[PDB]
């Protein structure tokens, strides 16, 4: 989290690294992204693992 | 990480 915001009420979340995390690699799945991609590997281990 | 806190000759062709 390279927290830079004004406020947190536009954010509907926790600001745990874990939802934020979860939140980049859903919104990166909701693009046609390969499931194998490096990226998405790397945050589906964390998504996994959390 | 920065601070969080916000507010005889023939001639040939010559040349």
């Amino acid at each position: 989290s390279s927290g830079s915001l004004l406020n947190n009420a536009i954010k509907g979340g926790v600001e745990d690294e874990v939802t934020l995390s979860a939140y980049i690699t859903i919104a990166l799945l909701e693009i046609p992204l390969t499931v194998t991609h490096p990226v998405v590997r790397n945050a589906l281990f964390c998504l996994e693992s959390a | 990480c920065p601070q969080l806190q916000q507010y005889t000759v023939r001639k040939y062709f010559p040349e």
